[PDB]
RNA sequence: UUGGGCUCUGUGGGUGCUUGGCCGCUGGCCAGACCUACUUCAAAGCCACCGGGGGUACCUACCGGUUG
C-alpha cells in the first residue's frame, strides 16, 4: 500500500573505495548508486537513504565515525549522518574526484581532483553546534594548489594531522602542510618507474614509504632515499597498497588477483595469496590492523581477511550478469535469485550476505522456484536442465532434462511438489516430469508458439500455460481427463500470475496490457491497459523518442500480493507498477533507478551530450586506457544475451523479476543495479484506525496507570496504531490478565495483534509472555481463524514463523542438555 | 535492401522473439529466423495492413 | 526564536532593493554581478548564464544599504541608525565573512556609497564620508563637507574616483556643487559650480573613458560633462526631465558604437528612477540621441501592485554588453550586435522573479520515487499574476510557466512604450494551484504548438497532458498548465453557475480536473480531452444535494471512489465519484464557515480551517471529527500537513506560525515572525517548509530540525522466562565454532567466577560472558572450592532460577557439556549441581515445551 | 483531416467492416439502417452494445457496416462485434483514454465476444 | 553438504558377511533358522526376479 | 480586440544539486613581473592482441656453437 525503500540487496560491491568504521565492526561498501553498511561482528546490513546520480567514486569518514562523504563521478558530493541514517549536505566538486582523505583530527579533508589538491574545512553539523541548523554553503575551503603535473591517485594524512602527502599518477609523491612551518619547504619525492599508487607515513614521521605501480616500494629518509626495494612478480602490476603504521605492515593487491602482505621496517614477506582471477581494485585496512579488506571491481568480490589467523572472515560476491528470477522461501527470511552468470545463489534478507551459491548449471539460469515446503529449490536453465536442489543438505536430488536437447526458459512446480512443468523456446510443447519417480510424465500439446510463462495453481489442480500463440491455456491434468481450455488473447503472452486463492489469474501480454480471468468458469473479469504507466524512456541508441519506444511498454513479470489485492507488474523499463484487483486503479509506481551510468533512466535525455559524432557516452574510448586487458576488446559482434566478451558500458534499466514477500510489508525487484527490497514504512507515518478526540497517549497511559482497564487500554493503543504505546501497554498488562483480555477482546483487531505478537516473539526477549499471548489468542479465537483461513492466512503464518524459530532454535539445546545431563548423571 | 532493413532496425521497428532489437549486427540463428517480425505499435505494420486493406484500429 | 524550523534561504528573489548591483571583471573571460537580497548578497556569473555563484552568509542583522565588489572580497554596508537597527560594514569572500570594518563612534547615518581605490576604502553615508586605509582595514579620518543652508552639506551625488587623479575624490552635493577632496590629507582642494544655476542638485555622476572628464548629472535635467583640471565644460545636454532626472549614467568602453554606422566611440547610456526606459546618446558632434529601450524593466506604476523602476546601468567594461538592473526583481543584460547597426539592443540574458508579493505556494509532488523528486520544485502564484516554478537545487533552472508570447503582444501593442499594462495583459492573480503529475510527459507533452486556454487523444494518451490546474482571483476560469513544458495548458474551464472559481482540485491519477465555484456547484473536466464529465450532483435525495455558498475546499479519494466537498456555508459533503450522487454529509451548519482544506492520502485525513480560528481534523472513512486544534488569534491564512501525517502547521493572521502534533494532540511549537505569513507549503520529504510573507516579493525556506538533530520539546506554550539482549550471531557462533572456523579458511578476569562464587552473585561473570567475542568465549570457557567447573554449573543454575538468559544458558551449558564431560563424569564435587541443574532444567524446560508444542502444533494446525 | 476509424468483426465466415466517423447518431448496415438488417428475432443481439453503452455515447458518431459471407447468425455476431470495436476504437483515438477503458469494462463485463472473437479449433482428446 | 544415513550405511549383501542374509526389510534372518518353507519361498521369489529381469 | 497564418532561421536560458577567471598556485595576476637557473651520482626485472592451412631461399628473432 505504502512502500518505501528498504535495503538494496544482492550486490556486495561495485566500483569504489570501501572503508571500515573506526570500531572495526562495520564495513562501508559502495554499491552502484548507494552505500551499504553491514554490521560484521553481529551480521546485520542496511543501505543508506540517499542515491547518487552516477556510480560511487569514493567514500570518506570522520574519525569520530559519524559523518560520511560520498562522491559520485564528476565530483558529485554528499555527506550524510551515519548514526541517525539521514542525508545532510549536498555538494559538487567540479572536477572528477580521484583521491579523498579525511583528516585524523576530524577537522579538514584533502580532496585530490584531476590535478588539483584542495583542502577543505569539514562542515560543522547540527549534531555539533548547540542551537544550530543546516547552513547554506557549509563547505569552506582552506587551500587549493595545482602545482602537480598529472592525476593524483592517493592521499594520506599524518597521524597528528599537520602534514599530508600525495601519491601521483605522473611519477612522484609530494609532502605538504596545512599552515606554514618554519623549517619546512613543500617538496617532491622523486622518480619511480611508472607512478605511485601510495605514499604512506610511519608512526615516527621521518621515513616516508612510497609504493609505485611497477612493483617497487621505496623508503626515503631525510631528503634522499635510504633504500629502494622492489619485489618480483611475473605478469602483473601493482594496483593497490595499504599501510598500517602502528603495526608497520603493507598490503599490496595486484592485477592477477593476488595480494602480498609485508611487515615493513625492513622488507619482509609475511604472507601472500590469490583471491580472484581479476585485478584487485581497492585495499582498506582496519584501525586495529587485524582485518584487511579487498575489493575486486570486475566481479563482485568483496572480501575481509584476518592476516595472522589466515582466514576469510568475509568472501562475498554479487552477480556479474543479469538476473532472471527471484523467489522467497515460504518462511520469508531468504530470497533466492538466479542469473546469466550460471550460478543460483541464496541470499539472507537480514545480514546482507549470500548464504549459498550453487554452481552446477552452466550457461545462464532462467527460472527459480520453491514448493509449498521451502525445503526444495526447483530451478531451470538454458543448459537444458531443471535441477531440483535439496536445500537442507545443499545438494540436488534430481536433474531432469528433455529427451531431445532443449534449453528451458520457464518452470513451474506443483505445490505438493511431485509434478514438474517446464517449457522452452526451441520446442513449443510443455514437458512434465515426476519428482517421486524421476522420469518424464508427459509432454503436452496445444500451443502454436514457444510457451513463455508457466504457473501451477496454489491449490494444485490447474496448470496454466501462456504462449506466443497469443493464447493462454488451462491444463486440467490431475483428474482422469487431462483436458485443456484455451484463452484466446490479443498478443504474445509475457506473464501469468495466480491469485493466492486459486479463483482468479492475471496475464501480462505484449501490448502492455494486463487482464484478469476467472479460473473456475473461464471468463475475463477485468483488465488494465498499462502501456503509458510503464514507459521508462530513451535508452541511448534510441533515435526514437522516449514515449514512442515500443519495447519499454510491456510487463515482463507480474505477481499478486499475499492478500490478493495489489499486483506488482514490471518490464524492461524504469517503473515498477503496483495495481489493484477490485477497483483496477494504479495504486503506486516506483522509479527503480536514479542512476546515470545506467541507460534507461532519463526520459528526455539532454542535448548537451550529443556531440557532432553522436552521444558522447557512445564513443568507444577503450583505447584511452593504460592497461592491456582494459584496452583489449575481446567481445563478439552482435550478442544480446550472455557473452563472456561484454564491453558492458551503460547497461539498461530492467526489472528482471519482482516478487512479494510472504510475510507482509515487503517487496522485491530483481533489477540490473542490484536486488531492491521495498518495505511498507511504518515508523514515521502516523495512521490511526477508528480514532476519537479524547484518545491521546496521555489517555492510554492514563487508563494504564490510574484506573487499570487493560482491554480498553489495549484497544485504545491499537486504535492509535503507535508502536511505542502498544509496546508500553503490551509490556504493561500481566500474564494473569492475558486470558481475561483475549477472553473478552474484539474480533476485528485480532490479526493486527497476531502480527504484533509474532514480531514481539521473534524480536523481544519475552518468550513465555508472548507464547502465553499466542496461546490465549488461538485458544479463544480458534473457530474464527479456522473458519476464515484465507483472510488471516498471512497472520497465521507470521505466527507459525515465530513459534518455529523458537521451537527449533532453543529446544534442540534444551533436549540435548537434559539428555546429556541425564547421561552424565547416569555415569 | 540491406540498407532499408538496417535503417529500419536502427529506428527500431523490428523485434527478434519478444525484444525490440536495435543492433544491426545481431546474429540470427536458424530457429530465430522464424520469430522475427515488426514491433507492436509499428507504422510500418500499419502500412502493411493498410496496403492489404485490412487494418483495425483496435 | 523558533523551535522546530530554522531559516535556510529566501528563494524567489534576485534584486528587490534599490541598492544597485556591482560588476567586477574576472580575468579575461567572465564578469561577476553582485546584488542584494535584502539581508544577504548574491554573485552571478556572466558566461555561465547568470547562474548563482555564492549567496552571502551569515544573514546580516539589518537590511543592506550599500555594496562594492573589489578585487576578490565583496564589501557590504547595512543598517539605518536613524531608525533603530544596528549598522555595520562587513567584508565577505567566497560567500562567507572574512572581515568587519570599524565604523566611527560618531556615526548615526545610513551609509550609501562604498568605493575602493588607491590604497583606500571610502564610504559615504549621508553628510559625512568615512575613509579607511585598505591595506590594514584601519580607520583613517572622516571628511566633513562645508555647510551653508543646512541642505548644501547633504551629499546626494555620491563620491567617485578618477583614474589618473591621485588620492582625490569627487563629491556631488544637494547644492549644485561637486567638490574635489584630497582624501589622503582631508583638504577640500577645489570646488566646481554648476552650469545653469536653476538646475541645482547633483543626482548622478560618473567618470568618462577620456581622462579628466566627468558626467555630472543634475536634478533639473542637464548632463554636464567636464574637464576637472581646466574646470571647463566639454558638453552640455538636457537629458533629464524636471519631473524625472537622470539617476544612472554609463559610458561604453568598447571603442566603437557611434556615428550612425558604428565605427566611433562616444556611446552614453542614461536612466531615471521614474521610468524603466534607458536612453543612448551618440556623443561626437553635439551628442545626439540615438534610441531608447522602452520598458527594459517595468515602470513604477501608480495604482498598481508591481514594483517596477530601475536601479542601475553598467556597460560591462571593454565589451559590447550592458547589464541593467531594475527594481521589479529583475537583472537583465543587453548586447549591441554589429552585423546590422541597431542603436537599441536585444537581451542576451535575463533573470527575474516576482515583481509583487507571493499569494499562493505549492510544492510539486514526487517524481514518482527519487530522481530529484518530492521536494525540488516550488510553484508560486504571486500578485504579479504569473506562475513561477522555483527550484531549490539550483536557482538558475527556474522560470515562468509561460502564458503566451506576452512581451510580443506587449511590444506589438503599444502597451510597452507607455487600456491596460503588461501584468494586466497576463492572467489574473492566482488564488490556488493543484498539481498531480503522472500524466506530465516531460518536455514533449503534445509536441507541436497548441492553443492557450481554449475555453489528438492518441498522441495525448501516448505522450502526456497538462499537470497544474489553477484557480485565479476573480475569473470564472480554472486555467490549466503543462508543468514539463513550462507553458499554459490548452484548457480553461467555467464552473456551471458562471460565478468565479473558489477551489480547484486535480485527482492524483492526473486525469481529472475538478473545479469549484464561489456560487456552489462542482464540475469535473477531463484534462486529456478537456471535456465536462460529471457534475455534482448529477441529474438521501438523488438529484438534490446541492451546496449553498462557496465551495472552499474539495479533494478526491486517491483510489477514485469518493470526492469530498467542503463549502463555507455550513457543512462538509461526501460525493460518490463514479455516479455523482450524494452519500453522506457531516453537518456543522449553525456554527462554522470552513475557509480551507488539506488532505493526507495514505492517512485518510482531512484538515478543515473553521472560521472559529480552529482546525477540525476528520478521517474520511471513520467520518468522525478525529480532533480539533484551537490555537489561532488571527484567522488562518494558511495551514498544511507535514508529510508524515504527524503535524499541522498553520500561519495565522496574527503573524504567528503554529504547529500541532496529531498523536500527542498538543501544540509542539509556535513562533512569531516580523510579518504575517500568507502562504505555507511542506515538501514531501520532511526537509522543507516555504512561506510567503506579506510584503516581501520572495518566499523563504525553513529546514526541519526534527530530522537533523533531536529537538525533544513537547511544551504547550502560549507566547517469566526471558532471553538475553545478545545477538544470535554472538551465541550461535559459540555453538558452531568448529565449522565456522573451517569454512572460513582458504584453499582478575579469570577470578570473576571466583569472586562471584565467593559472593553469591555471579552477575559480573555473566556480565562478561554476555560481552566477550565468541573466539575469546570458547577460549575462556574452554582443588577445594577454587575449581571453575562447580562455580560454572552453580552460575548457570543461579541464572536458571533468576530467569535472565535462557538461550545463553542452554548455549553455554551445551558447549560446556561437550568440552568438559571427562572431568565432570569422573569428578564428584559437582554432581549435586548437575542434579539440581537437571531438576530446575526439567521444570523450565517442561513448561516451555508445553507452551511451544501447543503454539506450534495448533497454529500449524489452524493453517490447515 | 477527418476523424475516421476502420474496424473489423468476425464469426465463422462472416466478416464485417465498420467505419466510424464523426457523425450524428446513424448506424447503417449495407446501406440500410441498423434497425432493418438481420431478420427480426436477432436484432436484440444487434442492439446489445447500444443499450449497454447508452445512446449518449453514440449520438456523435456514424457507423457504416459492410457484411459479407456466412449465414444470418454469423452476420449478426460479426455486426455486433464491429459495433463494439468501432466505438471502443473511436474513443481510443479521438476522445480521452479513460472513456475507452470504461467502455471496455462495460463490454467485457457483459460478454468478451463483443471484442475478441474466439474461433473454435477442434479437440483431439488424449 | 553432508551425507544421508542410507549413504553412510545401508544393510545389504556386501555389508553382511554371514551365514544369514540381509533381507529387503534390512533385517538379517539366518538360513539355519529358515525352515524348508522359507528357503523354498526365497527360491521362488528370486526366480520370480529372474523371470522378470 | 486598431491586421492575421504557415514555414524557416538566429540568440539566450533550461533539459543532473547552486563553492571564482587565469598562472610557473599554502602564493600571485587579472594593466603583469622575472625570464636560465640548480646540480651528485644513467637505468631493477617480467609482461605486452597480427585470421586458418602451407613453403622456407634471403632478412630477422631465439638456441647451440666456431675460429680469429
Amino acid at each position: 500500500t505504502n512502500f518505501k525503500f528498504s535495503n538494496l540487496l544482492g550486490t556486495v560491491y561495485c566500483r569504489g573505495n570501501l572503508l571500515f568504521s573506526p570500531d572495526g565492526t562495520h564495513l562501508f561498501s559502495p554499491v552502484g548508486n548507494r552505500v551499504t553498511v553491514f554490521n560484521l561482528v553481529e551480521n546485520k546490513s542496511y543501505t543508506f537513504p540517499f542515491a547518487h546520480r552516477k556510480n560511487i567514486s569514493r567514500i570518506g569518514l570522520t574519525p569520530q565515525g559519524n559523518l560520511l562523504l560520498s562522491i559520485d563521478e564528476d565530483g558529485q558530493a554528499i555527506l550524510t549522518n551515519v548514526p541517525r541514517r539521514v542525508v545532510l549536505y549536498h555538494f559538487s566538486f567540479k572536477s572528477p574526484v580521484t583521491a579523498l582523505a579525511f583528516s585524523p583530527s576530524g577537522r579538514h579533508f584533502v580532496v585530490g581532483l584531476k590535478r588539483k589538491i584542495e583542502v577543505w574545512h569539514v562542515p560543522s553539523t547540527p549534531d555539533t553546534n548547540e542551537d544550530g541548523d543546516l547552513e547554506f554553503a557549509p563547505f569552506v575551503r582552506h587551500h587549493t594548489h595545482m602545482q602537480h603535473f598529472d592525476d593524483v591517485r592517493h592521499l594520506e594524512w599524518s597521524s597528528d594531522s599537520r602534514f599530508f602527502l600525495s601519491a601521483s599518477k605522473d611519477l612522484t609523491a609530494r609532502i605538504w602542510s596545512l599552515d606554514t612551518e618554519e623549517g619546512f619547504v613543500p617538496t617532491v619525492l622523486s622518480g619511480h618507474r611508472q607512478g605511485v599508487v601510495g605514499a604512506y607515513f610511519s608512526k615516527d614521521q621521518e621515513t616516508i614509504y612510497t609504493v609505485s605501480k611497477d612493483g617497487a616500494v621505496f623508503e626515503w629518509k631525510y631528503w634522499r632515499i635510504v633504500n629502494k626495494h622492489f619485489f618480483m612478480q611475473n605478469a602483473a602490476t601493482l594496483r593497490c597498497a595499504a599501510y598500517h603504521a602502528e603495526s608497520n605492515l603493507l598490503v599490496a593487491g595486484f592485477s592477477n588477483g593476488i595480494f602480498g602482505l609485508y611487515e615493513m621496517p625492513d622488507f619482509n614477506l609475511i604472507h601472500t595469496l590469490s583471491i580472484s582471477q581479476n585485478e584487485i581494485d581497492f585495499v582498506t585496512i582496519n584501525k586495529s590492523g587485524e582485518w584487511l579488506a579487498f575489493g575486486a571491481s570486475k566481479l563482485g568480490q568483496l572480501l575481509v581477511w584476518e592476516w595472522q589467523s589466515e582466514s576469510y572472515i568475509l568472501k562475498q560476491q554479487g552477480h556479474f550478469d543479469a538476473m532472471n528470477s527471484l523467489v522467497y522461501s515460504p518462511d520469508g527470511q531468504r530470497i533466492v535469485t538466479a542469473a546469466d552468470d550460471g550460478k543460483i545463489k541464496v541470499w539472507d534478507v537480514e545480514s546482507g550476505f549470500c548464504i549459498v551459491t550453487f554452481t552446477e548449471h552452466t550457461s545462464g539460469v532462467t527460472a527459480c522456484e520453491f514448493a509449498k515446503k521451502g525445503s526444495v529449490l526447483f530451478t531451470a536453465s538454458l543448459d537444458g536442465s531443471v535441477r531440483a536442489w535439496d536445500l537442507i543438505r545443499y545438494r540436488n536430488f534430481r536433474t531432469f532434462t528433455a529427451p531431445e536437447r532443449l534449453s528451458f526458459t520457464c518452470m513451474a512446480v506443483d505445490p505438493s511438489g511431485e509434478v514438474i512443468a517446464a517449457g522452452s523456446i526451441d520446442s513449443f510443447d510443455i514437458h512434465i516430469w515426476s519428482v517421486q519417480t524421476g522420469q518424464l510424465l508427459d509432454r503436452l500439446s496445444g500451443h502454436e508458439g514457444p510457451v513463455s510463462s508457466l504457473a501451477f495453481a496454489p491449490d494444485g489442480s490447474v496448470l496454466v500455460s501462456g504462449s506466443w500463440d497469443r493464447t493462454a491455456r488451462i491444463w486440467s491434468i490431475f483428474s482422469r481427463t487431462q483436458t485443456s481450455e484455451p484463452l484466446q488473447l490479443q498478443s504474445d503472452v509475457l506473464d501469468v500470475a495466480f491469485r493466492p486463492d486459486s479463483k482468479q489469474i492475471a496475464i501480462s501480454t505484449l501490448d502492455g496490457q494486463l487482464t484478469f480471468w476467472s479460473v473456475s468458469e473461464a471468463q475475463q473479469v477485468s483488465g488494465v491497459d498499462g502501456r503509458r504507466d510503464v514507459s521508462g524512456g530513451r535508452r541511448i541508441t534510441d533515435r526514437r523518442t522516449a514515449a514512442n519506444v515500443a519495447g519499454t511498454k510491456n510487463f515482463n513479470t507480474i505477481r499478486y500480493s499475499m492478500d490478493g489485492t495489489c499486483l506488482l507488474a514490471g518490464g524492461n523499463s524504469k517503473y515498477i507498477c503496483l495495481y489493484s484487483t477490485t477497483t483496477m486503479v494504479l495504486l503506486k509506481k516506483f522509479t527503480v533507478s536514479v542512476n546515470l551510468s545506467l541507460s534507461g533512466t532519463q526520459e528526455f535525455l539532454n542535448s548537451k551530450l550529443m556531440t557532432e559524432a553522436g552521444p558522447v557516452g557512445l564513443l568507444d574510448d577503450q583505447g584511452e586506457a593504460s592497461d592491456l586487458e582494459d584496452r583489449i576488446d575481446r567481445s563478439l559482434p552482435g550478442s544480446k544475451r550472455g557473452d563472456p566478451g561484454a564491453r558492458k558500458k551503460f547497461p539498461e534499466v530492467r526489472v528482471s523479476g519482482v516478487a512479494f514477500s510472504p510475510t507482509g510489508n515487503s517487496f522485491c525487484a530483481a533489477s540490473t543495479e542490484g536486488l531492491l527490497v521495498y518495505s511498507l514504512d511504518n515508523t514515521v507515518q502516523f495512521d490511526p484506525f477508528d480514532l476519537n478526540m479524547e484518545i491521546t497517549p496521555a489517555s492510554t497511559l492514563a487508563v494504564l496507570e490510574k484506573e487499570k482497564d487493560y482491554l480498553k487500554a489495549l484497544v485504545m493503543a491499537f486504535r492509535l496504531n503507535e508502536a511505542g504505546l502498544i509496546t508500553r501497554v503490551y509490556q504493561a498488562i500481566p500474564y494473569t490478565d492475558i486470558g481475561l483480555v483475549v477472553e473478552q477482546f474484539p474480533t476485528v483487531y485480532v490479526p493486527r495483534l497476531l502480527r504484533f505478537v509474532a514480531a514481539q516473539t521473534e524480536q523481544s526477549p519475552h518468550m513465555e509472555f508472548c507464547l502465553l499471548w499466542i496461546r490465549a489468542l488461538i485458544d479463544k479465537h480458534g473457530p474464527w481463524l479456522a473458519a476464515n483461513r484465507g483472510k488471516v492466512d498471512v497472520e497465521l503464518r507470521v505466527v507459525a514463523r515465530a513459534v518455529a524459530k523458537m521451537r527449533d532454535e532453543i529446544r534442540r539445546l534444551a533436549d540435548e542438555n537434559v539428555y546429556m545431563v541425564d547421561y552424565l548423571l547416569n555415569q | 535492401t540491406v540498407q532499408a532493413a538496417t535503417k529500419l532496425i536502427e529506428q527500431g521497428h523490428v523485434r527478434v522473439g519478444v525484444e525490440e532489437v536495435r543492433d544491426p549486427a545481431f546474429l540470427v540463428t536458424r530457429n530465430m529466423e522464424d520469430f522475427v517480425t515488426w514491433t507492436v505499435g509499428s507504422k510500418i505494420k500499419q502500412n502493411i495492413m493498410k496496403y492489404r486493406d485490412k487494418l483495425d484500429d483496435f | 526564536g523558533s523551535a522546530i524550523f530554522a531559516p535556510y534561504r529566501t528563494i524567489g528573489l534576485i534584486s528587490p532593493t534599490g541598492v544597485p548591483f556591482t560588476s567586477i571583471p574576472l580575468g579575461k573571460t567572465t564578469f561577476q554581478i553582485t546584488t542584494s537580497v535584502g539581508r544577504a548578497l548574491q554573485t552571478y556569473d556572466l558566461k555561465r548564464g547568470l547562474n548563482l555563484v555564492f549567496v552571502t552568509r551569515p544573514q546580516t542583522p539589518s537590511d543592506i544599504t550599500a555594496t562594492h565588489a573589489w578585487k576578490e572580497r565583496v564589501y557590504a554596508a547595512f543598517g539605518d541608525p536613524r531608525n533603530g537597527e544596528p549598522q555595520g560594514l562587513w567584508v565577505f569572500q567566497r560567500g562567507k565573512k572574512v572581515a568587519e570594518l570599524p565604523l566611527p563612534s560618531d556615526l548615526d547615518q545610513p551609509i550609501k556609497q562604498i568605493l575602493i581605490f588607491g590604497g583606500w576604502i571610502v564610504a559615504c553615508a549621508l553628510t559625512r564620508i568615512e575613509v579607511w586605509k585598505a591595506a590594514t582595514l584601519e580607520h583613517y579620518t572622516t571628511i566633513f563637507p562645508a555647510a551653508s543652508k543646512k541642505g548644501d552639506n547633504e551629499l546626494t551625488g555620491g563620491a567617485i574616483n578618477m583614474p589618473t587623479f591621485l588620492n582625490k575624490i569627487f563629491v556631488g552635493r544637494k547644492d549644485g556643487w561637486v567638490e574635489i577632496w584630497n582624501v589622503s590629507t582631508g583638504k577640500l582642494i577645489y570646488t566646481l559650480l554648476p552650469p545653469s544655476p536653476d538646475c541645482g542638485a547633483v543626482t548622478c555622476l560618473q567618470p568618462t573613458p577620456a581622462l579628466s572628464l566627468l558626467a555630472i548629472a543634475y536634478s533639473g535635467g542637464p548632463l554636464v560633462i567636464q574637464n576637472v583640471l581646466t574646470d571647463k565644460t566639454v558638453l552640455l545636454l538636457e537629458a533629464g526631465t524636471d519631473d524625472a532626472p537622470v539617476t544612472s549614467i554609463s559610458f561604453r568602453t568598447d571603442g566603437l558604437g557611434a556615428g550612425q554606422d558604428g565605427r566611433k566611440d562616444g556611446v552614453m547610456a542614461t536612466a531615471t528612477s521614474v521610468s524603466g526606459d534607458v536612453t543612448f546618446w551618440d556623443l561626437n558632434k553635439g551628442g545626439r540621441i540615438m534610441g531608447v529601450l522602452r520598458s527594459a524593466h517595468n515602470p513604477p506604476s501608480r495604482h498598481n501592485i508591481v514594483r517596477g523602476g530601475i536601479s542601475k546601468i553598467e556597460f560591462l567594461a571593454g565589451q559590447p554588453v550592458i547589464v541593467t538592473s531594475g527594481l521589479d526583481n529583475s537583472l537583465k543584460t543587453w548586447i549591441f550586435d554589429e552585423s546590422p547597426f541597431s542603436p537599441v539592443p536585444r537581451i542576451l540574458h535575463q533573470r527575474s522573479g516576482h515583481a509583487a508579493p507571493v499569494r499562493c505556494l505549492h510544492f510539486l509532488p514526487s517524481d514518482f520515487d527519487g530522481a530529484e523528486g518530492g521536494n525540488k520544485w516550488l510553484l508560486s502564484g504571486g500578485k504579479d499574476r504569473s506562475l513561477w516554478g522555483w527550484s531549490l537545487r539550483r536557482d538558475g533552472q527556474s522560470a515562468e510557466l509561460s502564458q503566451g508570447a506576452i512581451r510580443k503582444k506587449a511590444r506589438k501593442m503599444g502597451l510597452l512604450a507607455g487600456t491596460t499594462t503588461l501584468e494586466d495583459l497576463k492572467a489574473p492573480e492566482i488564488t490556488c494551484i493543484a498539481s498531480s503529475l503522472n500524466r506530465d510527459g516531460g518536455m514533449g507533452a503534445i509536441p507541436g504548438k497548441q492553443m492557450i486556454w481554449d475555453k489528438n487523444a492518441e498522441l495525448s494518451g501516448n505522450t502526456g497532458w497538462e499537470s497544474v490546474v489553477t484557480a485565479h482571483k476573480d475569473d470564472p476560469y480554472a486555467r490549466t498548465w503543462f508543468w514539463g513544458r513550462r507553458r499554459a495548458g490548452r484548457w480553461a474551464f467555467k464552473t456551471g453557475d458562471g460565478e468565479p472559481v473558489s477551489t480547484v482540485a486535480i485527482s492524483s491519477c492526473g486525469t481529472f480536473a475538478l473545479v469549484g465555484s464561489t456560487g456552489g456547484s462542482i464540475d469535473m473536466f477531463n484534462l486529456q480531452s478537456g471535456r465536462h464529465r460529471q457534475r455534482f450532483p448529477s441529474r438521501f435525495a438523488p438529484g438534490t444535494g446541492r451546496h449553498t455558498n462557496a465551495v472552499t475546499g474539495i479533494v478526491v479519494d486517491p483510489l477514485n471512489r469518493h470526492v469530498v466537498s467542503c463549502s463555507l456555508d455550513g457543512k462538509v459533503k461526501f460525493w460518490d465519484f463514479i455516479t455523482g450522487n450524494l452519500v453522506d454529509e457531516i453537518d456543522w451548519a449553525p456554527m462554522t464557515k470552513i475557509i480551507g482544506c488539506r488532505y493526507h492520502p495514505g492517512n485518510d485525513l482531512i484538515a478543515f480551517a473553521c472560521d472559529d480560528r480552529s482546525i477540525r481534523v476528520v478521517d474520511i472513512e471513520t467520518k468522525n471529527t478525529i480532533r480539533e486544534f484551537w490555537g489561532c488569534r488571527g484567522d488562518i491564512n494558511d495551514f498544511c500537513f507535514s508529510p508524515d501525517g504527524r503535524w499541522i502547521v498553520a500561519a495565522s493572521q496574527d503573524s504567528i506560525i503554529r504547529v500541532w502534533d496529531l498523536p500527542t494532540a498538543h501544540l509542539i511549537d509556535a513562533f512569531r515572525l516580523e510579518q504575517p505569513c500568507t502562504a505555507l507549503a511542506f515538501s514531501h520529504t520532511g526537509e522543507y517548509l516555504a512561506g510567503a510573507m506579506e510584503g516581501s516579493l520572495g518566499v523563504q525556506i525553513w529546514t526541519n530540525r526534527t530530522l537533523f538533530r533531536h529537538v525533544p520539546t513537547r511544551q504547550i506554550s502560549e507566547s517469566m522466562m526471558t532471553l538475553s539482549l545478545v545477538p544470535r550471531s554472538r551465541w550461535q557462533t559459540l555453538l558452531h565454532i568448529d565449522i565456522i572456523k573451517a569454512r572460513n579458511k582458504p584453499k582478575t578476569f579469570t577470578s570473576k567466577l571466583l569472586v562471584g562464587g565467593a559472593k553469591g552473585d555471579y552477575t559480573d561473570f555473566i556480565e562478561h560472558l554476555k560481552a566477550l567475542p565468541p573466539a575469546a568465549a570458547d577460549l575462556e570457557l574452554r582443588d577445594e572450592a577454587t575449581n571453575e567447573l562447580l562455580h560454572f554449573i552453580r552460575a548457570l543454575t543461579s541464572r536458571l532460577v533468576a530467569r535472565r538468559d535462557y538461550e545463553l544458558t542452554q548455549a553455554w551449558m551445551t558447549v560446556f557439556l561437550r568440552l568438559h564431560f571427562d572431568l565432570i563424569m569422573e569428578n564428584e564435587e559437582l554432581l549435586q549441581a548437575l542434579g539440581e541443574w537437571r531438576e530446575h532444567q526439567a521444570r523450565e524446560r517442561d513448561r516451555l515445551s508445553e507452551l511451544v508444542g501447543y503454539c506450534g502444533g495448533v497454529v500449524s494446525f489452524l493453517r490447515s | 483531416s477527418v476523424q475516421a476509424v476502420q474496424v473489423f468483426g468476425k464469426k465463422k465466415n462472416a466478416t464485417a467492416v465498420a467505419r466510424c466517423v464523426q457523425g450524428k447518431g446513424l448506424i447503417k448496415v449495407n446501406g440500410k439502417p441498423l434497425k432493418l438488417f438481420a431478420p427480426e428475432i436477432l436484432r436484440a443481439k444487434l442492439y446489445e452494445p447500444i443499450l449497454i453503452l447508452g445512446t449518449d455515447k453514440f449520438a456523435d458518431v456514424d457507423i457504416r457496416i459492410r457484411v459479407a459471407g456466412g449465414g444470418h447468425t454469423s452476420q449478426v455476431y460479426a455486426v455486433r462485434q464491429a459495433i463494439a470495436k468501432s466505438i471502443v476504437a473511436y474513443y481510443a483515438k479521438y476522445v480521452d483514454e479513460h472513456s475507452k477503458n470504461l467502455l471496455k469494462q462495460e463490454l467485457i463485463q457483459f460478454d468478451r465476444s463483443l471484442l475478441v472473437a474466439d474461433p473454435r479449433r477442434c479437440e483431439p482428446k488424449k | 553438504s553432508m551425507i544421508a544415513p542410507q549413504e553412510v550405511y545401508a544393510p545389504s549383501k556386501d555389508t553382511a558377511e554371514k551365514g544369514e542374509v540381509v533381507t529387503k526389510a534390512g533385517i538379517p534372518i539366518a538360513k539355519q533358522e529358515m525352515s524348508r518353507e522359507e528357503k523354498l519361498r526365497r527360491r521362488r521369489r528370486e526366480k520370480e526376479r529372474i523371470r522378470k529381469a
